[PDB]
């Protein structure tokens, strides 16, 4: 009953259709390819190989590409051999998500390759980079990486804390990092207020790397010949979110001017129903300005009345 | 000055085993809590261990520990005897290295609960590096060492700690152990001279003494009759290691560029470059009596002038 | 230990085989998809399907997700997993989705293990059945809300001399870390102060006994999208366990070798030592010379005429 009540848009993956909108200051396979490998390689008879990320990934022709824009979810059974590989001895690595409009973000899962980064944090941008918020802190040692941040159980729903639950030292078997913007149980109710909405709507998600785990062999030298043992790499990152429509429609039509005849993308344009207008349906449409705009919750349509 | 290139010390070194299954005829090992993979139709959930057979998968010797790309040796099933809890693995590097870290991962068994990481230089005396126990309580009761709290950290450069965080049974399959010797030390950035001999050894002994248990053996035990045990309830307990990869630097005070193998002496030794002297780059050539010989540092090569 | 006496006139304690307590037995589950045409899919990293938004069908064995797939050979080539109904049914109750295993006799259960196909539930527990049609007691409480869900202390422990029968609550498996093939295991003699002398502990011997075992999946771990109540989000959370691993032996109190299913379609212990019953609890009326006792390791525990 979308017309009679309220239906919320379906939540889907963001990377589908947004793979080309990835940026990072850390990519191997430059104009001069160089080897990159880590200790304890088991399934591969050869110790390691040469990173070659000058071409988009291919199953056979280019099986060593590591561009950030080619990594996707487990679309194909070849997920085990697609990822991005960082450089040697990098401590300030940063990736971000580019969005056409404001989306809803709740959680992201990234399956790392070798080691969960020692320091992990998420940077928030709800105004296209004008401001810079933060979600949470992940650190192997909270005080060493992010001093002055509380560690332990939950304190507040919207409080930044540091947790070591996702910076372990045994992630080799495709270990991932769990993050949830909204706690499964610590959430008392759904205010649907600007206090939580502005702290959930995202224009440009930002992920930053501050530290990388060291096994101790590279702390005794500062040479480029051994820094290749340590590097960041993610098998696949998945971001789930939905087009923000204030609970009017259960789906969003494809963005005009886009010719992607594929099933799976998540857009950001909501068709307007219950006598409203706007790109995200933020104002009542013509002849229905009698009542002020109100959100739709539950079965309450809260449609604007005729003038 | 300039340390030699990193090389996996375990790949080119010899490894000795105290005891492995298959050397006493056929042997029957059942996975701890799970069934055999279904390649052989097998209701009796034990793959047959062996030491002299035509099937490579049947044989599980220590010659598949490190040199094997992805294989393993398992400790003999305790049905042969209760004494098989104490099994020692020796890493014969044939030369004294500067060990920085060690990596141990199991294949088809939980990571061992009680096991010591003993170093060796002369080949006779052995000094442990870290202590491991099934629980933090076991560290005080058995080894009389206070276990570390929270993340494993070192309160002193030469301190020895008993860590139980790597003995958890949760990684039942392919459990991993990552031990560090420099990270977290007060002199982490600058290797202290006392830390040099602490992290330097020629033989590393992987002495295993207790297997992680799900209380299967404790349910049926016979103190009076130590030579009569139920084979089925004990066949599920045994050690298993599939990779003992280790890395480190050649001990010549970082006055080289690499450590190529030498055909003349069948030994791995760094070159004596950067105006150094001696057979092992541990002295200065005659004519520099004004400055006594002393090892270099990371910042500078510290030429023998 | 399948023999009563080897060479002497007096017999000795005889224990049954350590066969799995969940092999080739049907488990009763409250819910099961397949008769409703229902679609579901989550992040497809568990297997590798492009969408994995297929349907649960009862008429298609290759698509069914019933309790039959829960217990099987657990072949790693092709794992079989039982899937409950999704959150479309709203799986969050004061009660829970409970699956119960029926055995027909008291079994000496030692450990319980599960293989979560998709994710570890945030709050769940596993229960006992001391005797047929009897009350339930729990093994362990896995919950991130120990003080909120079961009103128990997180990471609880039992001190020496206390009531070790009572269970505990801990957050060992609360975060969904594996998201594929999660291993959770509980052993009966885990943390019990009298575990070492369990053979002389009547309380542990009676408590470890079990006839039926049930799992109470209290809360299903969710990412946090339940607030929007989207149809895709609603079907993206569910329960899926592939292996139901429980180990034990046919508890005849050490007075029998094997248990054979007679014409009454019920298991009976082939009791030795002049005993007969479900667990050899009573000697033959002509053999009431001394009172019945548990088959200790040192003694034989026979009934003289
Ligand atoms: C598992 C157990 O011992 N008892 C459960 C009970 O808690 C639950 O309310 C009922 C229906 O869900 O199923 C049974
Ligand atoms: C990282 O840090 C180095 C030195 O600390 C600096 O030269 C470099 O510009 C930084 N890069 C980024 C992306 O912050
Ligand atoms: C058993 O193995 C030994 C070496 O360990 C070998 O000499 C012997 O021939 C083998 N027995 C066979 C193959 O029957
Ligand atoms: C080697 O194994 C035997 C049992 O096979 C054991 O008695 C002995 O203690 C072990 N070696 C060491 C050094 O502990
Ligand atoms: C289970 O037991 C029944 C009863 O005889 C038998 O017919 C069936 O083949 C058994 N299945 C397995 C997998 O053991
Ligand atoms: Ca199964």
């Amino acid at each position: 009953g979308c017309a009679e009540g309220s239906c919320y848009p379906a939540t889907g993956d963001l990377l589908i259709g947004r793979a080309q909108k990835l940026s990072v200051t850390s990519t191997c396979g430059l104009h001069k390819p160089e080897p990159y490998c880590i200790v304890s390689h088991l399934q591969e008879d050869k110790k390691c190989f040469i990173c070659n990320s000058q071409d988009p990934y291919h199953e056979t022709l280019n099986p060593d590409s590591h561009l950030i824009e080619n990594v996707v979810t487990t679309f194909a059974p070849n997920r085990l051999k697609i990822w991005w590989q960082s450089e040697n001895g990098v401590e300030n690595v940063t990736i971000q998500l580019d969005l056409e409009a404001e989306f809803h973000f709740t959680h992201l899962i990234m399956t790392f390759k070798t080691f969960r980064p020692a320091a992990m944090l998420i940077e928030r941008s709800s105004d296209f980079g004008k401001t810079w918020g933060v979600y949470r802190y992940f650190a192997y040692d909270c005080e060493a990486s992010f001093p002055g941040i509380s560690t332990g159980p939950m304190k507040k729903v919207d409080d930044i804390i540091c947790d070591s639950r996702y910076s372990d030292i045994e992630p080799s078997t495709e270990g991932e990092v769990i993050f949830r913007a909204l706690d499964p149980a610590f959430k008392i109710e759904d205010p649907y207020s600007p206090r939580i909405q502005n702290l959930l709507k995202i224009t440009n998600l930002r992920i930053k790397f501050v530290k990388l785990h060291t096994l101790g062999d590279n702390l005794l030298d500062s040479r480029m010949e051994i820094r290749e043992k340590y590097y960041y790499a993610v098998y696949d990152m998945v971001v789930r979110g939905n087009c923000f429509c204030y609970g009017h429609a259960s789906e969003c039509a494809p963005v005009d001017g886009f010719n992607e005849e594929v099933e799976g993308m998540v857009h950001g344009h909501c068709m307007c129903r219950h006598n409203t207008k706007g790109l995200n349906c933020e104002l009542c449409m013509d002849f229905y300005h009698d009542l002020p705009w109100r959100p739709a919750e539950g079965r309450n349509s809260n449609a604007c009345k005729k003038c | 000055g300039l340390f030699p290139a990193i090389l996996n010390l375990a790949t080119n070194a010899h490894i000795s085993a105290n005891a492995t299954c298959g050397e006493k005829g056929p042997e029957m090992f059942c996975k701890l809590v799970e069934h055999v993979p279904g390649r052989p139709v097998r209701h009796a959930q034990c793959r047959v261990c062996d030491g002299n057979s035509t099937n490579p998968r049947e044989r599980h010797p220590i010659s598949h520990a490190i040199d094997g790309t992805n294989n393993w040796w398992q400790s003999p099933s305790i049905q042969n005897g209760r004494e098989y809890h104490w099994v020692t693995v020796t890493l014969d590097l044939r030369q004294v290295f500067q060990v920085a870290y060690i990596i141990i991962k199991a294949a088809n068994a939980p990571r061992p609960g009680n096991w010591i990481l003993e170093r060796s230089v002369d080949g006779v005396k052995f000094k442990p590096w870290q202590y491991y126990a099934v629980s933090d309580t076991e560290c005080l009761t058995r080894y009389k060492i206070t276990p570390r709290r929270g993340p494993p950290t070192y309160r002193a450069d030469n301190e020895v700690i008993c860590t139980s965080y790597y003995s958890k049974l949760v990684p039942l399959e392919h459990g991993e152990i990552h031990t560090s010797l420099i990270n977290g030390r007060p002199s982490a950035d600058d290797p202290s001279p006392q830390l040099l001999e602490f992290t330097s050894a020629r033989y590393i002994r992987l002495r295993l003494q207790r297997i992680r248990t799900l209380n299967a053996d404790l349910m049926t035990l016979s103190h009076r009759d130590l030579r009569d045990l139920d084979p089925i309830v004990t066949r599920r307990y045994y050690y298993s290691i599939k990779d003992i990869s280790v890395g480190g630097m050649c001990i010549c005070y970082g006055h080289a560029s690499s450590c190529p193998w030498d055909e003349e002496a069948k030994q791995l030794q760094c070159q004596c470059e950067h105006n150094t002297c001696g057979e092992s780059c541990d002295r200065c050539c005659p004519g520099y009596h004004q400055q006594p010989w002393r090892p270099g540092t990371i910042s500078s090569g510290n030429e023998c002038e | 230990m399948d023999e009563c006496t080897d060479e002497g006139g007096r017999p000795q304690r005889c224990m049954p085989e350590f066969v799995n307590a969940a092999f080739n037995v049907t488990v009763v589950a409250t819910n099961t998809c397949g008769t409703p045409p229902e679609e579901y899919c989550v992040q497809t990293g568990v297997t590798g399907v492009t969408k994995s938004c297929h349907l649960c069908d009862a008429g298609q064995p290759h698509l069914q997700h019933g309790a039959a797939f829960l217990t099987d050979y657990n072949n790693q080539a092709d794992t079989t997993w039982w899937q409950s109904q999704t959150m479309l049914a709203g799986v969050q109750y004061p009660s829970s989705i409970n699956l119960t295993l029926h055995l027909g006799k008291a079994f000496d259960i030692t450990y319980v293990r599960l293989k979560f196909h998709t994710s570890r539930p945030e709050s769940f527990a596993i229960y006992k059945r001391t005797w047929e049609d009897g009350p339930w007691i729990p093994y362990q409480y896995y919950s991130g809300s120990c003080e909120n869900t079961y009103s128990k202390a997180n990471r609880g422990f039992i001190r020496t001399g206390g009531d070790e029968q009572q269970a505990l609550c801990t957050d060992e498996f609360s975060d969904i870390s594996p998201l594929t093939g999660g291993n959770v295991a509980f052993s009966t003699l885990e943390g019990r102060p009298s575990a070492y002398n369990f053979d002389n502990s009547p309380v542990l011997q009676e408590w470890v006994t079990a006839t039926d075992i049930s799992v109470t999946l209290n809360r299903l771990n969710t990412f946090g999208d339940e607030v929007f109540n989207d149809p895709k989000v609603l079907k993206s959370y569910y329960y899926a366990i592939s292996d139901f691993a429980v180990g034990g032996r046919c508890k005849c109190n050490g007075h029998a070798s094997e248990c054979m299913k007679n014409e009454f379609d019920k298991l009976v212990c082939n009791c030795k030592h002049n005993t007969y019953g479900v667990d050899c609890e009573k000697c033959l009326p002509f053999f009431n010379d001394r009172p019945w006792r548990r088959a200790t390791a040192e003694s034989a525990s026979e009934c003289l005429p």
